[PDB]
């Protein structure tokens, strides 16, 4: 891979960095209350096209939505605030709606899959998940909290399932980066229930007793099985089989990489689901990859 | 006729109104009334902007020295333009 | 304190307490050639499958090609049991799709046709033909993914794109909605969908300004608009700023 | 710059439009046009040609001249285009920023009624020739041409 560094000019620590459906639009979020949308020209150059204060505390995550909802942008913060920031055209970003459910801070902020619909879920850190809607996606300043889970441990990370299949139910998974001495579980799923229309813990993963940073589900692109990516001390991959009330799945870790040597902070998966990116304290993106037998193998460090 | 307005409408003829004039060579040959109502209209056009600038003009020497009234005829053609109306 | 994601073509945004922010470029090329360069339907299944053939070992998928043509050798062919290949093309389709080629299989999947629809069931080919068709979005590649829609084997994929896709149109002079097939007004009487640029019947593509309410031919409004920026009607809008 | 009264003449319509359908007899119809915005930038009682207009299907006002991609009167989404399966919109209101630009236009066959975006249709019916809705056999650039 080829590094080229750009001049963020953020006055604090970026915190996440969002690409767009499209991969032609970049959004950052740091903690100098700023997000900054970067929209790069032919010449390869990435342009801050637009930078407005958003909230009152540091801003942990910034997220797109599917762009048939319009240029929108979902940011959670310190003030216990996740708001929704819509696009009207020059380039001018509108807040539609302050999401204020939360009595603690937000970690996390993601947009569920477009098939969906426009939905909203938020991780704060006293356990619970809040889950939102817009019943009517021409109209982005009315949001209906669907559903709120109780997670139990302080939430750190959500990542919806990415399954675009109609045999696989909606399916979120909730981290947690508490770190008290007892060892529990800190990374509980959750699976839609139709009947039951409510959100039921389906699978836990007990073998994560470290704190969590980060998850993130695997594109699945034509697969059968569910794929979770976790971020702790080390890196861990697992596969989610699902069995012929929650369903059951046959949970089996194929991946446990401690090549950072240190507390891994982000993982995300590429497009197709194939190789995955882990960044941890060490300052390195170690690409993973798995071949024809299962064997998921570091393709590459990259350092800033 | 349709020929000449062919070729006129080719080289952008009447559409010129930086100063109308022009568009007498514009109409590609040398047609005297073409040249004269061009040159009247120029003439107008120009007494708009200075007025507008420091309607009945378009209404032509008819209405407008209908209103003229108050001149003596000279009887004596003395060979030596403000003491007219 | 760091950020990582991922882009659609393949570059990846590593932010990290230095914060420096550094776009790790590198992908997917092949995808959208061979998106770009198959032909689905309009031709017998032999040609089809050595044309798509074709494309793979010209890109480099020597493998892909090879199964272009097995496909043609055992659908276009004492003889072999009628469905003695079923599983296996099956079994194919599921490894290409497992492995998150979605665009093969769905390839195989529309130019086979019925001869391999009715073993996969509905649910998987909805979920290869959507997966294929975000990927394509997600390129830009907006006629590969209406053709895969307008050409897909599942009823519900096709009926994505007839979705609020009726336009309802009406004439300005009596303000009154039109035939859904015409093009002259019906109470007016009038040839409503004249162009502006070179005042005849529309019978096809219209391309109408939301600003005046005035348009013409695609073609003709497009070319009048690249020369110059007022309306055709003439009627003092700059339809599309400088 | 002729007093109403006289641009309201009939004499003086009928050279302009004889004059226009001299114009368009010889295919002059970029001269024409300009002729037509010279004639209301100069007259503004020529009313300009009146076309088509979509309307929304719901509400069933004009859409023509706050969501881009929702009808202006009850809030609805606008048509989407076949292609993209973007709603469609254009915002409404010099070496600037293009507010509008073409290829965002909104564009149909006047046929069968299935629109979509001008530069996605123009790319589309660049490459094929049918009509991109599903279940649609109509050859929507064909018919003009
Ligand atoms: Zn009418
Ligand atoms: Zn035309
Ligand atoms: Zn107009
Ligand atoms: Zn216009
Ligand atoms: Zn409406
Ligand atoms: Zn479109
Ligand atoms: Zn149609
Ligand atoms: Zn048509």
């Amino acid at each position: 891979f080829v590094a080229r560094s750009i001049a963020a000019d953020h006055k604090d620590l970026i915190h996440d960095v969002s690409f767009d459906f499209h991969g032609r639009r970049m959004a950052t979020c740091s903690s100098d209350q700023s997000v900054k949308v970067w929209d790069k020209s032919e010449s390869g150059d990435w342009h801050c096209t637009a930078s407005w204060k958003t909230h009152s505390g540091s801003v942990w995550r910034v997220t797109w939505a599917h762009p048939e909802f319009g240029q929108v942008l979902a940011s959670c913060s310190f003030d216990r605030t996740a708001a929704v920031w819509e696009e009207i055209v020059q380039s001018h970003w509108v807040k539609r709606t302050t999401l204020v459910d939360s009595r603690t801070s937000v970690t996390d902020v993601k947009f569920a899959p477009k098939h969906m619909g426009l939905m909203l879920a938020t991780c704060s850190a006293d356990g619970i998940v809040r889950i939102y809607e817009a019943p009517d996606v021409m109209n982005l300043s009315q949001w209906s909290l669907q559903h709120e889970i109780s997670c139990k441990l302080s939430c750190s990370c959500i990542s919806w399932n990415p399954s675009s299949s109609r045999a696989h139910s909606p399916m979120i998974a909730v981290g947690s980066d508490d770190s008290s001495p007892n060892a529990m579980a800190k990374v509980q799923i959750f699976e839609y229930n139709e009947n039951t229309r409510k959100y039921a813990k389906a699978e836990t993963l007990m073998t994560v007793t470290d704190p969590v940073h980060d998850i993130a589900f695997a594109p699945n692109l034509g697969r059968s099985f569910h794929i979770l990516a976790i971020a702790t001390k080390d890196v861990r991959i697992f596969t989610l089989k699902p069995v012929r009330g929650p369903t059951k799945f046959e949970i089996h870790i194929v991946a446990q990489f401690d090549n950072h040597n240190s507390q891994v902070w982000r993982v995300s998966w590429n497009i197709t689901g194939t190789v995955l990116a882990s960044s941890g304290d060490d300052g390195c993106v170690r690409l993973w990859k798995a071949n024809y037998m299962d064997n998921w193998k570091c393709t590459g460090i990259l350092k800033g | 006729i349709a020929t000449k307005m062919r070729l006129r409408a080719l080289s952008r003829y009447g559409l010129d109104t930086e100063q109308v004039w022009r568009n007498h060579i514009l109409a590609g040959n040398e047609d005297p009334q073409l040249k004269s109502l061009w040159y009247t209209l120029h003439f107008m056009k120009q007494y708009t902007e200075d007025m507008d600038q420091k309607s009945l003009v378009y209404a032509g020497i008819k209405s407008i020295v209908k209103s003229s009234l108050g001149m003596v005829e000279s009887s004596r053609h003395n060979w030596s333009i403000q003491n007219l109306n | 304190p760091e950020g990582l994601c991922y882009g659609l073509f393949g570059d990846l945004a590593f932010a990290a307490k230095e914060s420096a922010l550094s776009v790790f470029e590198t992908g997917m090329r092949w995808f959208v050639d061979t998106a770009e360069r198959y032909a689905l339907a309009g031709r017998p299944l032999a040609e089809l499958c050595d044309h798509n053939a074709k494309v793979a070992r010209e890109l480099g998928r020597n493998q892909v090609a090879q199964t272009w043509t097995m496909l043609r050798i055992i659908y276009c062919s004492s003889r072999l049991p009628p469905d003695f290949f079923g599983v296996l093309v099956r079994d194919m389709l599921h490894f290409y799709a497992e492995q998150g080629d979605v665009q093969m299989a769905v390839s195989v999947l529309i130019v086979l046709g019925e001869r391999v629809r009715k073993d996969i069931d509905e649910q998987t080919q909805e979920h290869w033909y959507t997966s294929y068709i975000d990927l394509l979005q997600r390129f830009r590649l907006w006629n590969v993914s209406n053709e895969v829609v307008k050409l897909s084997t599942s009823r519900a994929v096709s009926c994505l794109n007839q979705a609020s896709t009726t336009l309802h149109v009406n004439c300005s002079h009596c303000k009154r909605p039109m035939s859904s097939r015409g093009w002259v007004c019906d109470r007016c009487h009038r040839c409503a969908s004249m162009c502006a640029v070179c005042h005849h019947v529309v019978k096809g593509l219209f391309v109408w300004c939301q600003g005046c309410s005035h348009g013409g031919h695609l073609q003709h409004i497009m070319k009048w608009l690249e020369g110059s920026s007022h309306c055709p009607a003439g009627c003092g809008h700059l339809c599309e700023y400088s | 710059g002729s007093p109403l009264d006289v641009l309201k003449d009939e004499r003086v319509q009928y050279w302009i439009e004889n004059y226009r359908n001299l114009l368009d007899a010889w295919r002059f119809w970029h001269k024409r046009a300009e002729f037509d915005i010279h004639r209301s930038k100069l007259d503004p009682s020529s009313k300009p040609l009146a076309q088509v207009f979509v309307s929304c299907n719901f509400c069933g006002k004009s859409i023509s001249y706050s969501k881009v991609t929702s009808c202006p009167g009850c809030r609805k989404p606008l048509p989407r285009c076949a292609l993209c399966l973007i709603n469609m919109g254009t915002p409404v209101s010099s070496k600037d920023k293009k507010l509008a630009q073409f290829n965002n236009w909104f564009t149909w066959c006047h046929n069968c009624r299935h629109g979509g975006h001008a530069g996605h249709m123009l790319s589309w019916f660049r490459d094929h020739a049918e009509c991109p809705v599903s279940a649609c056999t109509c050859k929507c650039m064909q018919l003009d041409t």
